[PDB]
């Protein structure tokens, strides 16, 4: 017989909602009724409530048997997730919403919201993408998990009700292969090591395939030293990427007292109103201090409640910067301008500048 | 109190992690107590304590893993390994499966009441609902229980396979588009659903210069954010009208300061409202989907549908980060979708013969030039694939371009040319 | 005695015309009174008026003496160039202003025009600034004085008249070397080499400095032969630039059917309205068609008045382009996208799309 | 006809370089006939025979020159030589000389007439005016005539000296600034004769890795390209409130669309217009110079008067083409001229020290980095200085700003740091 392999993902038609599946692509439209809570209208006449909870992505899963209990009391056991990781349910009957969103609370802890109206042009937070940091990763600058709970305790009135003026996506990388798409948010906190590697000659030697090491470096500062078959680095041309200790074992790079997170702004990923654009670094460097980060906290606090303050309907923060320019930015924002923030990142061809990175164009 | 740092993690109205870990802690310890067969009881405590340790160090405790994976399979089970071996043994191995995911991330408890009670045999009880790419993960196995945790979700009543890992065509993910969207463009979960299953092989066994992601948006408003976190980025649109209820559009205007809140804030100043008809210059639109955004009771994508593919993205690593760039204007989108499966083949073919080792396509188009892609992928140049054509005059000639000459006699008969 | 050494040039401030002399710096303002004339206005409340005229650049020192013989009668014995290879005079007295434009007409044959009125916003045609071509250089894959010759007859009228909705700047480099505004204008024309080169072993040996030739190549199709003592070309990576025949007399890329220049359009200097912006090719290749250069005439011709035809008041090229879209900039002049209009020159970094290449900010 | 295809460029309205040529050939010809002392009667003519060939080929018929120069000086001779030497021998030798021009290119007749006199006795009779640079260029003479031509030169009742080439201070240029314009925010044509004087030795005497360039514009219309064709481009600013006369806006009100052609046309929407009143939100202000442009009876710039300082402005060689980007926000323009000077000595003693043969300081700072460059001219990093913040994490950081720490220790007793 043997073990069965290649049958993939269940297929997603047998797990939708009878009235999902039966108005499938036949929506006449879609309405936010408060937060949290989104009424669907289909052709048919149906209409289905989408009701939306935070979470904070690792779940127990004895919290995912709770969330099937609750599904199958209000949702007639069916549920997703969304692409930010928050959790929704299909309520038929209006007047039982109110009773999930309820026992949602009591039962798992975890808020309705994380949605956003277009229409009236009021928007919630939503939840914020982060990868694994220290609960698995080994090349991590910041802990992931951390650093959500810690800036989600303080801008949680923002995930449970649309009081921004504008969409505002908060992503989080714990070093700078940003897992996640951290690098077009509007705040992006993305961990960072600021020392070089210390050369483990030994460890290179065992167990690192060395052109391909020197390879990883974008800056050119590895060199194989072949005398000693091993690799040495120029400090001089270093930016501590940690490119070459995700190839090499040998070459690690971290200083709990200087790795630290840098703190970006200004991505933008959908089309409208204007081109996405990737993030910017707006602060170089924060120290980690667990369990609260309260100086990377204050910052994003900082810089969010100034956006929020100036902001037109609709304008996110790349948005408002396109308006204002950038040295009212960082005097708005109460930021210094330092040398660290002109790029500097050689590698990077000018042409692709000059690409067309949108959707955007005539017919 | 045996955490006093992740402790404050309890405190604060966001939902904690802290808990959830705990949680998982003594549940599983508790059915491991009442004789249930769970093989990994301590995993979670003892990712509690390593984690409580970092917390105290301000750095990580995993160490470079080993190689490991399911017969059969060269993909989809991270090795992790933690330096407190000795200290904590029921984490000194901690590896990661990532299973695949319904398109969209739908389920039904039943589905799900499978995976927890696999995991809860063979795993830690900590999951992560979803990993980025869109994988569920199964955060915390030993090596040996890799394999028997792998047959018995391929045995479940609603079975679940593995998903990518390495060198690989990643798990493709997808927006829930018409399931639940009046404005896709597209049946995105049956597109991710198909190449999930036509590319099974590409997925299982990577055998590929780096890895490949390819994921699917019913609409411009990109909502799984392909265009940043994909190779291959299939987003939806449209070529013809959008369509308008000009009934509709009234009641808004009622209400809404349509001027301020949608004219002036198309990009190219394509609609226009007068106080009794909407107008929409199709020709000007760019299909930026503000409009329709703001006013989805009037307002439609129109009905000539398909897809812009946008190619490239990718995080920093090696030359820079890139959101996608247009490398095919407009597609359509049917099953069994040919002429998708026929580009990425092509892309996959040239991408395995010309790549360098862990060079992204994004790269390798970089350093082989927009020309030769194009001539891959049997598509013609287009304006559209540009925000400007070049500021410098440095163009390369193909031999068929030139004019015959004394000089290109010479070329010829050097044996360059 | 000797020789007397490092003077410099005389001091303009002697060279300069009373009225200019005494009202320096204390000016109140300037109005553009038909095309070619400017008057002057000075706090002092004196009235100047400058008269300009096109020049082909070249000129005989006979029609340099013919120039001041001019200048006497009619500026005092003063009188400048500007920027762009213009002749300005200075006239006092202005029931003479017009016989001026006729004697000059009369004696050089050069023609009153080259200005322009941003107030009304009526802009004509300036000189096109270029180079040496055939004449005097050794590097040139076109030739400057002949093309603009051709240019500049099939568009002598506008020159002399403000037939246009805004400022709009022509430019001509013989080579990819680009001297003059030709990297940055609003239309330009550059020549270019479409063929590899051909190594001179033969010299090479008795001449050129051989790892500065193999350095200075920006793409690295070059390899220094030691065996042999020569240099060799990866064809694969040769983009015909020309720049290894300005290192080294035994690299003549030089096919006299392959040569040609591309078009490049809406660059910018000037801050107004918008930054200022780098010139891109539009037009790949156009041949060598001594001596009148239909093609590439026909061609410029053909951009210059689609934008002409469509662009608002002030609203130089690429302006326009802004606006429209490039989209709608090629379907309007008639040209067609290629393969070879997308960048693909790999030195350039990224970051330098970041820095601000302009004036405009705020303090 | 002897040239039956330059013959076609004496046809058409717009003045010929042909019957520029010819005139030359002609009247020098005739001179020499004359008994005057002209050492090069046919070198005009046989100029015309040269092209004519050229036009006939399609090619250049130059060939790359000896090295040539004055008694004390290392540039502004350039050596150039044809390729139809036993041919057309009155052109075998046939250089070029470059002579510095007056600020702005304003003359006398008198100061003309020298310089006629002396090319007619010593060269073709062939020149430019002007040179792309700014420079007078002698077109054609033989190497035994350079010597004496300067000495004639500099003997001159209004005397000329040569201008730069090779790798030198090039001839600094200026625009008509104070001269003629209203707009100025500076006497360039001062500080263009004050560096052209101060830097002779730079000028006269190549010493550097390669050229540099210095261009002086007196306001932000930039009437002399200095941002593209300068290394060093000093452009006039200000600092305090554009000047608004109110009754000579209601003058221009009157005939003028001032809200289409004037406020809506600012890049920054500062400038508004109400009908009685003009206000000008200065804050805003980005001085791009158009509504001054447009309303000059009007509109002034203000009394704090200077200069920005854009870098690195070149031609594409090597690295590709530069519009010259901020360095020096502010600057004083003011007699002496020392906070200037300061600037270029130490940015000279910098690039010598560290750039490589034929680097260009644009490039140098490309590779070395703004931070380097900023500490060299010691000045502070200002985000005037970027269009916008980098888009990637990658930032070195200075020894001095981080943290003591066991890993710190441990570089700097390995040697590293
Ligand atoms: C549920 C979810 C789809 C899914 O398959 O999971 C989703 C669903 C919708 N998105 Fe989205 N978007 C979802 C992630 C996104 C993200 C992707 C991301 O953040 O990683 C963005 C791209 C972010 C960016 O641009 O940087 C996204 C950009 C949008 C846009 C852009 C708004 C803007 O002004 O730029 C629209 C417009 C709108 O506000 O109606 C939109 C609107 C919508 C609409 C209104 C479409 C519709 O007709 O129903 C859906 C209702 C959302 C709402 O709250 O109003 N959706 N949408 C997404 C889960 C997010 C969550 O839990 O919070
Ligand atoms: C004569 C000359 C100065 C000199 O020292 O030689 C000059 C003189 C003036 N320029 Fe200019 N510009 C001169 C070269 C330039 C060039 C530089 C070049 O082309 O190489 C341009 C920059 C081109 C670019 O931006 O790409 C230039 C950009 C301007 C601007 C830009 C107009 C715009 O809309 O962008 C102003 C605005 C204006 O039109 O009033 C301007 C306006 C002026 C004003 C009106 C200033 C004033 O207040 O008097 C001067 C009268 C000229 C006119 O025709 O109205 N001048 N100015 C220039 C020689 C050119 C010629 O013979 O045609
Ligand atoms: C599991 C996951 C984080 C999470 O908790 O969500 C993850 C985790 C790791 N990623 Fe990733 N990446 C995860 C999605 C991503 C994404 C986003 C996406 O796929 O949607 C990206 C950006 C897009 C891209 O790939 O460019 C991403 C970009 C990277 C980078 C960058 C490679 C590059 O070309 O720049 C590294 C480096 C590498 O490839 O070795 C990397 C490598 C890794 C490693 C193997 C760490 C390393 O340095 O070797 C990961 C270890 C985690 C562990 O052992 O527990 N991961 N990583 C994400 C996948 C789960 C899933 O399958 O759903
Ligand atoms: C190739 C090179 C550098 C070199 O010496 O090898 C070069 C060489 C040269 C020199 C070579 C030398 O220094 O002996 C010659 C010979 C051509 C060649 O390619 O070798 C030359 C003819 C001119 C001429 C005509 C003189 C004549 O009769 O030939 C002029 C006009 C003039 O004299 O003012 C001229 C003015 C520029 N020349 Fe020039 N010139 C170059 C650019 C320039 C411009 C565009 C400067 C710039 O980079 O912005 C100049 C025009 C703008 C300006 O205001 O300076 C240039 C590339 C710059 C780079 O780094 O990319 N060159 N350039
Ligand atoms: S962002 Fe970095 S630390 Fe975080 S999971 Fe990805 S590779 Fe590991
Ligand atoms: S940390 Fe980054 S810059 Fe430093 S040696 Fe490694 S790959 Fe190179
Ligand atoms: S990408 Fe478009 S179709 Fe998909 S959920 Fe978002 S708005 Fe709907
Ligand atoms: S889709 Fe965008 S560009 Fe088109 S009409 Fe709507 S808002 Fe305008
Ligand atoms: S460097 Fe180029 S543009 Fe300048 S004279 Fe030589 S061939 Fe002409
Ligand atoms: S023409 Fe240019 S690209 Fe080709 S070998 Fe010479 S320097 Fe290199
Ligand atoms: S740069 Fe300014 S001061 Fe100089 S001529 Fe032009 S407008 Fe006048
Ligand atoms: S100078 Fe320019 S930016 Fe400033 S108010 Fe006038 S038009 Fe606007």
């Amino acid at each position: 017989e043997g073990v069965k392999t290649d049958f993939g993902p269940p297929y997603f038609r047998d797990l939708l909602h009878p009235v999902i599946a039966k108005n499938y692509g036949k929506w006449k439209y879609h309405e936010v009724v408060k937060p949290g809570v989104i009424k669907r209208v289909a052709e048919s006449g149906d209409v289905i409530y989408v009701v939306r909870f935070g979470t904070p992505r690792l779940l127990s899963i004895y919290t995912v048997r709770e969330l099937c209990d609750i599904a199958d009391k209000y949702s007639d056991g069916y549920l997703r997730w969304t692409s930010r990781n928050n959790v929704e349910f299909f309520v038929t009957d209006e007047s039982k919403i109110d009773d999930l969103i309820n026992e949602v609370q009591e039962r798992v802890g975890f808020p309705c919201g994380g949605t956003w109206d277009a229409v009236k042009g009021e928007y919630g937070l939503s939840n914020i993408v982060h990868t694994q940091g220290w609960i698995h990763c080994h090349t991590p600058a910041i802990d992931a998990s951390g650093i959500v709970k810690a800036v989600m305790d303080e801008l949680y009135e923002y995930f449970t009700d649309h009081k921004l003026p504008a969409m505002c996506r908060i992503s989080l990388a714990c070093c700078a292969n940003m897992c996640g798409a951290v690098h077009a948010s509007d705040i992006a906190i993305v961990g960072i090591h600021r020392t070089p590697p210390i050369p483990n000659d030994e460890a290179i030697r065992k167990t690192c395939e060395i052109p391909s090491t020197v390879a990883a470096c974008p800056t050119g500062a590895l060199k194989p030293d072949m005398k000693n078959k091993t690799i040495k680095v120029d400090v001089e041309k270093c930016m501590y990427c940690g490119n070459c200790y995700t190839m090499c074992p040998g070459m690690p790079l971290f200083d709990p007292e200087n790795d630290g997170a840098a703190i970006m702004v200004g991505g933008k990923l959908s089309e409208a109103r204007r081109m996405p654009e990737l993030s910017k670094v707006v602060v170089p460097w924060v120290p980690n201090e667990p369990p609260r980060w309260p100086t990377l906290v204050k910052y994003v606090k900082q810089i969010l409640e100034a956006w929020a303050a100036n902001a037109n309907k609709h304008e996110r923060l790349i948005e408002w910067v396109d308006r204002i320019g950038w040295e009212r930015f960082f005097e708005l924002t109460g930021l210094e301008f330092t040398q660290h923030l002109i790029d500097d990142y050689r590698i990077t061809p000018y042409f692709y500048s000059e690409f067309r990175a949108s959707t955007q164009f005539k017919w | 109190s045996e955490t006093p740092l992740l402790d404050e993690l309890e405190k604060g109205p966001w939902p904690s992690f802290v808990k959830e870990i705990k949680k998982t802690a003594e549940l599983m310890e508790k059915a491991a107590a009442e004789g249930k067969d769970v093989k990994m009881p301590k995993g979670a405590r003892g990712l509690l304590k390593q984690l409580e340790i970092s917390y105290k160090d301000k750095k990580t405790h995993w160490k470079h893993g080993g190689i490991v994976s399911v017969v059969g399979y060269g993909g989809g089970v991270i090795g992790r390994y933690s330096d407190l071996g000795e200290q904590i043994p029921e984490v000194e191995h901690f590896h990661t499966m990532r299973i695949n995911q319904p398109s969209g991330w739908f389920y039904s408890t039943k589905a799900l009441r499978g995976l927890c009670d696999v995991w809860e045999k063979w795993g830690s009880g900590l999951t992560n609902f979803h990993g980025s790419t869109g994988d569920i993960i199964f955060l915390g196995t030993r090596s040996e229980y890799l394999q028997p945790c792998f047959e018995d979700l391929g045995n479940l009543e609603i079975p679940f396979d593995i998903g990518g890992s390495g060198s690989d065509l990643r798990t493709p993910s997808a927006c829930m588009g018409p399931a639940l969207c009046e404005f896709a463009c597209y049946d995105t979960l049956e597109l991710c659903y198909d190449l999930t299953m036509t590319y099974q092989d590409e997925l299982h066994r990577p055998m590929w210069p780096y890895k490949f992601k390819i994921k699917c948006a019913g609409c411009p408003n990109d909502c799984v954010a392909s265009k940043a976190r994909s190779d291959f980025a299939i987003i939806g649109t449209w070529k013809d009208d959008i369509k308008v209820d000009q009934e509709a559009v009234k009641e808004y205007a009622s209400w809404m300061d349509i001027e301020n809140e949608v004219v002036k804030l198309c990009p190219t100043g394509a609609i226009k409202w007068d106080g009794k008809e909407l107008t929409i210059d199709n020709r000007e639109c760019v299909r930026c989907m503000h409009c329709i955004n703001k006013m989805p009771k009037a307002l439609k994508p129109g009905d000539e549908r398909g897809a812009t593919i946008l190619i490239g993205g990718k995080a920093p690593f090696v030359e820079g980060a890139v959101i996608g760039w247009v490398a095919v204007p407009f597609v359509e989108v049917e099953k069994p979708y040919d002429e998708i499966k026929e580009i990425l083949e092509a892309i996959w073919d040239w991408w395995d013969e010309e790549g360098k080792f862990r060079e992204r396509i994004g790269e390798l188009i970089w350093r082989k030039g927009m020309r030769e892609f194009l001539k891959v992928i049997g598509r013609e140049a287009d304006v559209r694939m540009v925000k400007a054509p070049r500021n410098n005059p440095f163009m390369f000639f193909e031999k068929d371009e030139l004019k015959p000459s004394a000089y290109t006699e010479e070329l010829k008969k050097r044996g360059m040319w």
